[PDB]
């Protein structure tokens, strides 16, 4: 039973920086959360596919946080260190999620983006990428220059093409930017492909895993299954 | 930068265990994971994988080597310290992030007091055709390191000509090199004498007049 | 399971390209990399390149100038080393990555080295002099004098064979802006000199010279 001490699954797997630490390894029956409400998703946004994600992270053999592409060098052409925010701060300084990189413009103009992970070893590779929706076209051009801009995640077993919806949502942690969160899965066959002219929060860390099926005991609101027998009913 | 740093350089007999240790800024553990991978370099030739991910001992490496720690700090440990170890150990690359090498520790091994065994030498003919005159006096196989002086039986400043440099040895302390360097049929006498002093009350080796 | 690099000296601002060679197979897949070792201490990793979807990883003190490539048939990786500062003189260990299992933890092994050297000072092959001598002991301690060479490294082999024992030294740079000088020694049975031939070979690869001369009784 994996049990989080500092936050709900939103921020833990994204790396909100009250989350960080966690526990010792992974093979876990099901998750337990210390539930933040106002505090869960840091920079305000909707987590797409969040409840399906709730149960794929349930019965799991292992896990790996690995450097999908490293923040540093993966992006020759996009300014890789500038996005961090007060919404997701730390030490009073303005931080950002650990497992993704907010990619703002390098020297005003944003070319097509090519990046891809091609898998090899079979384990389920969980890749995550946020999508950012500027408050205004001010918020917009000063980050990703192309005011007409998109995001397309290629798969095989997945495809989606996003697009920012720019408008001023009410303030959440002083932020009228809103972001969106999406998680694909690339199995031993597939070769993932990203690309965009903007509004993409690209993965840094991502996970190799293996599941089975399971769980079932949880909180109302918020192998070892049937075995052979136990030492009573059959042999003695 | 994501940087680690060791418990410096200290030293042990070839008796038994010492601990080099690592301190990583962030946490390099997630878990069932860790990161730090120990490397040893022989002080004067190429790198060696010993312990990787803090725990798993690289097949092909010695048994004595051990390691453990949770996620923030790590420790290397080599229990029955061998004459064979003694080499500049690093701490490594941490996670996958910018990859960073901790910077190392010496590990000096403490033997009995020894020696020197001084050896002198005149310069060769062919150095001398070229105006070169240097005189070499080897110190090899002592312990600890040592104080060397020359006796030309003259009074000049200290006997100048900067010389020395040395090693460490898989099996003892070895070999102080010290040489005097001058010109042609010059010098003075044939007298240049290494007084090699150490923990000994003398070790004279005379030059020759012949 | 093998590794083979090379390069010597550059007059700073020149570009160089370190090769590397693999045998121990399956090269088509693996990640590979270099770590230069700074003198005086040694520091760190200078690039990390992948197997497929070719991706390149660097140090931010490197990132601009270096190009790391590979070939999968002739089966080599390279480092193209560009715009060179005195700061980066090191030796270059070519090294692979043991991944398999999930993470990509680390590198199992690395080639001997190749000392890349950054200077304007022209290459100098070492002057080679012998060293020979009194009271007769059991074992006789001889020597070989190697003087004024640049830059690095140098190799003193005593005719191949009698290299057990046989300590060497750590070159001083006699305060000339170059020209290291190292001193080498045997310890050998008294009854092996004045009879057996004892040679003392030294190779300096950058100046492309290897030499020896019998150290002669006096
Ligand atoms: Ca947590």
């Amino acid at each position: 039973p994996l049990h989080l001490g500092k936050c709900n699954i939103a921020g833990w797997i994204l790396g909100n920086p009250e989350c960080e630490s966690l526990s010792t390894a992974s093979s876990w029956s099901y998750i337990v959360e210390t539930s933040s409400s106002d505090n869960g998703t840091c920079y305000p946004g909707d987590f797409i596919d969040y409840e399906e994600l709730r149960e794929q992270l349930s019965s799991v053999s292992s896990f790996e946080r690995f450097e999908i592409f490293p923040k540093t060098s993966s992006w020759p052409n996009h300014d890789s260190n500038k996005g961090v925010t007060a919404a997701c701060p730390h030490a009073g300084a303005k931080s950002f999620y650990k497992n993704l990189i907010w990619l703002v413009k390098k020297g005003n103009s944003y070319p097509k983006l090519s990046k891809s992970y091609i898998n090899d070893k079979g384990k389920e590779v969980l890749v995550l990428w946020g999508i950012h929706h500027p408050s205004t076209s001010a918020d917009q051009q000063s980050l990703y220059q192309n005011a007409d801009a998109y995001v397309f995640v290629g798969s095989s077993r997945y495809s989606k093409k996003f697009k920012p919806e720019i408008a001023i949502r009410p303030k959440v942690r002083d932020q009228e930017g809103r972001m969106n969160y999406y998680w694909t899965l690339v199995e031993p066959g597939d070769k993932i492909t990203f690309e965009a002219t903007g509004n993409l929060v690209v993965p840094r860390y991502a996970f190799a895993m293996e599941r089975n099926a399971g769980s079932g005991i949880i909180i109302s609101d918020t192998v070892d299954d049937g075995f052979l027998d136990i030492w009573t009913y059959n042999a003695e | 930068i994501q940087m680690t740093q060791s418990p410096a350089s200290l030293a042990v007999s070839p008796g038994q265990r010492a601990t080099i240790t690592c301190r990583a800024s962030e946490s390099v553990s997630n878990y069932g994971i860790n990161f730090i991978n120990w490397f040893q370099q022989k002080p004067g030739q190429p790198p060696k994988l010993l312990i990787y991910t803090a725990s798993n001992k690289g097949t092909g490496v010695p048994a004595r080597f051990s390691g453990s720690g949770s996620g923030t700090d790590f420790t290397l440990t080599i229990n029955p310290v061998e004459a064979e170890d003694t080499a500049n150990y690093f701490c490594q690359q941490t996670k996958e992030v910018p990859y960073t090498f901790g910077g190392g520790t010496k590990l000096e091994i403490k033997r009995a007091d020894a020696a020197p065994t001084v050896s002198i030498f005149p310069p060769s003919s062919e150095q001398l055709t070229s105006g070169g005159a240097s005189v070499v006096c080897f110190l090899n196989n002592f312990y600890p390191k040592i104080n060397v002086k020359w006796k030309i039986d003259g009074s000049e400043r200290q006997n100048g000509v900067l010389n020395s440099w040395t090693d460490q040895d898989s099996k003892d302390s070895t070999y102080s090199m010290s040489s005097t360097l001058t010109l042609d049929e010059y010098e003075r006498h044939n007298s240049y004498t290494c007084e090699a002093t150490h923990k000994t009350s003398t070790s004279p080796i005379v030059k020759s007049f012949n | 399971k093998l590794q083979q690099s090379g390069g010597g000296v550059v007059q700073p601002g020149g570009s160089l390209r370190l090769s590397c060679a693999a045998s121990g197979f399956t090269f088509s897949d693996y990640d590979m990399s270099w770590i230069r070792q700074a003198p005086g201490k040694g520091l760190e990793w200078v690039s990390g390149i992948l197997g497929g979807s070719e991706r390149s990883y660097y140090r931010d003190s490197v990132k601009g100038r270096f190009t790391i490539s590979r070939d999968n048939s002739r089966k080599t990786l390279y480092l193209q080393m560009n715009s060179l500062r005195a700061e980066d003189t090191a030796v270059y260990y070519c090294a692979r990555h043991g991944s398999p299992g999930y993470t990509l933890y680390a590198w199992d092994y690395w080639g001997q080295g190749t000392m890349v050297t950054v200077s304007s000072a022209s290459t100098k092959g070492p002057s080679v002099f012998p060293l020979a001598p009194s009271t007769s002991g059991a074992t006789a301690a001889l020597g070989c004098l190697v003087k004024d060479y640049f830059p690095e490294p140098v190799t003193v082999s005593w005719n191949s064979g009698a290299l057990t024992s046989s300590v060497h030294t750590f070159p001083a740079v006699l305060q000339s802006s170059g020209l290291y000088s190292l001193s080498s020694v045997v310890t050998v049975p008294s009854s092996s000199l004045g009879t057996q031939t004892y040679i003392c070979n030294v190779n300096h690869k950058p100046s492309n010279t290897k030499v020896d001369k019998k150290s002669c009784a006096a």
